[PDB]
């Protein structure tokens, strides 16, 4: 009703941190998630994400990088941020979004343009670990990993097999539970080819988000998770647009 | 005895008691309801032994139920509810309310110790058409019909059941979700200035009985699950 305090996770479950502590001009890095004071961000009513007393500002020593700064010494436009369900955290004035070049600890956090990448996907919330759930879809069929985790269609649910289990990371990426290295990928969507599993390269094509309309949307192309028709036990899944098909509906039973 | 028939069923329940949404999740109508529109009637048949439920469309509570020539209002029923519910019947009053803490006290059992599915509300309705020790049949009815419209997750529990063709009880997953329906909402409506971040940690359990401390709305357990939200603000 005025001011709440949570955490900000992202790339491969790494947390958004403030280089040690410092004050004014201290860059933000990707640090392992812990209950640190320099790890907690206060989301406020005027849209200014503040931490150790300072606001999160966009600097430009030439480029653009997240950083802390006196909320009074900084220009509004540089202190107002905007978080959306797609998993994006943008600065309306600049039009630049929070991004993480590489998935490495203590790696400086940078601000770039909206590629809708997975390297730019975040998740504000105290719970930061990966949510391991069971994704159910068309005709009460579960999502499994066809062949060696490299392709995936649908199959009956066993109710206890890790092949149909999936991990949801804070970077809006659907990964496997027994191999959090590879994750849901897209393709050259322009012409229903197929969705499968490759190693998490962090492109704007491995980022999904579960919308309230009941489906999984991929911010990049605004397409949703669909099936080729019905064949689910040895076939494939594609990316198609808003057709309100009941087949585009999925539910992550946790 | 079908998922579609049951799906369509709760669907008609979700889009019949909902005014404009907030975070994409609809919300029940506020005090802007005339006693001449605060009550919704739902029918339920089986071996042809059918009942009628009188739910409150503001908060989704069962204020009474009909049995041919007899109606039975919960103790927490306001006066103005008897004079325009199943008036043309032989009214009656119960010794408990629609709360679980109440119907739990009655039954002497509870949701976690109560099987659900088709082969459950099947006999649930029977006890009703007939009479007494129907407290339990309220657990496996309110939960199977009402608590499944607010959470897509409990519907997929009562759905994955008809699927697998078995029976089952309510785990810590549905219970936490169920009893946190008032907080959730409040926390998702009071959380507009913090833009997607509550003020405390609501704990919901996963299917593997793993406690989850939800802090914001940016979790699937919220945006995908909540289907109908209670109207409270800040």
């Amino acid at each position: 009703c005025a001011a709440a305090t949570v955490r900000i996770a992202g790339r491969d479950g790494f947390c958004a941190d403030v280089n040690g502590e410092g004050q004014n001009g201290a860059a933000i890095i990707l640090k392992k998630c812990a209950e640190n004071d320099n790890q907690l961000w206060t989301l406020k009513r005027e849209a200014t994400i503040r931490s150790n007393g300072g606001c999160l500002t966009t600097a430009a020593a030439e480029q653009a990088k997240a950083g802390i700064y006196d909320c009074t010494q900084a220009t509004a436009e540089l202190s107002a941020w905007e978080i959306a369900d797609n998993g994006t955290i943008i600065n309306p004035a600049s039009s630049l979004v929070l991004s993480s070049g590489a998935a490495n600890s203590l790696l400086d956090l940078g601000v770039q343009t909206n590629s809708y990448a997975s390297a730019q996907g975040w998740r504000t919330g105290n719970e930061t670990s990966a949510s391991v759930t069971q994704i159910s879809g068309s005709a009460q069929l579960c999502m499994q990993a066809g062949n060696g985790p490299a392709n995936l269609w649908m199959s009956e649910c066993r109710a206890g097999k890790a092949e149909q289990q999936w991990a949801l990371l804070t970077d809006k990426s659907i990964r496997s539970e027994t191999n959090s290295d590879n994750c849901l990928t897209s393709a050259a969507d322009a012409g229903p080819k197929t969705i499968l599993l490759a190693l998490c390269s962090g492109p704007a094509s491995q980022r999904w988000v579960f919308d309230d309309d009941g489906s999984i949307l991929s911010l990049y192309d605004d397409k949703q998770m669909d099936s080729e028709g019905a064949a689910a036990a040895a076939k494939q899944i594609i990316l198609w647009w808003n057709a309100a098909e009941p087949n585009q509906i999925w539910l992550a039973l946790f | 005895s079908t998922d579609a028939s049951y799906n369509a069923d709760i669907k008609e329940e979700r889009d019949a008691a909902e005014g404009p949404m907030a975070h994409g999740i609809p919300a029940l109508n506020a005090g802007a309801l005339d006693e001449a529109r605060a009550y919704a009637t739902v029918d339920s048949a089986n071996t042809d032994e059918e009942v009628s439920v009188a739910v409150d469309v503001t908060n989704l509570a069962v204020v009474a139920y009909r049995a041919g020539s007899n109606s039975y209002f919960h103790a927490a029923a306001p006066g103005s509810s008897l004079s325009h519910l199943f008036s043309r019947s032989s009214q009656h009053t119960l010794g408990f309310d629609n709360t679980y803490g109440d119907m739990a006290q009655a039954a002497g059992s509870n949701r976690k110790a109560i099987p659900l599915g088709a082969a459950a509300l099947e006999s649930g309705i029977a006890s009703l058409n007939s009479k007494n020790p129907l407290a339990r049949t309220l657990m496996v009815i309110i939960q199977m019909l009402v608590e499944a419209a607010r959470f897509r997750y409990i519907q997929n529990n009562v759905d994955v059941s008809i699927e697998t063709q078995s029976a089952f009880a309510a785990d810590a997953a549905m219970i936490s979700l169920e009893n946190n329906w008032a907080n959730l909402s409040a926390l998702v409506q009071g959380s507009s200035g913090g833009q997607g971040t509550f003020a405390s940690s609501a704990t919901l359990q996963n299917a593997e009985d793993e406690p989850i401390i939800v802090d914001a709305v940016y979790h699937p357990t919220v945006a995908a699950v909540l289907a109908l939200m209670l109207r409270k603000a800040c």
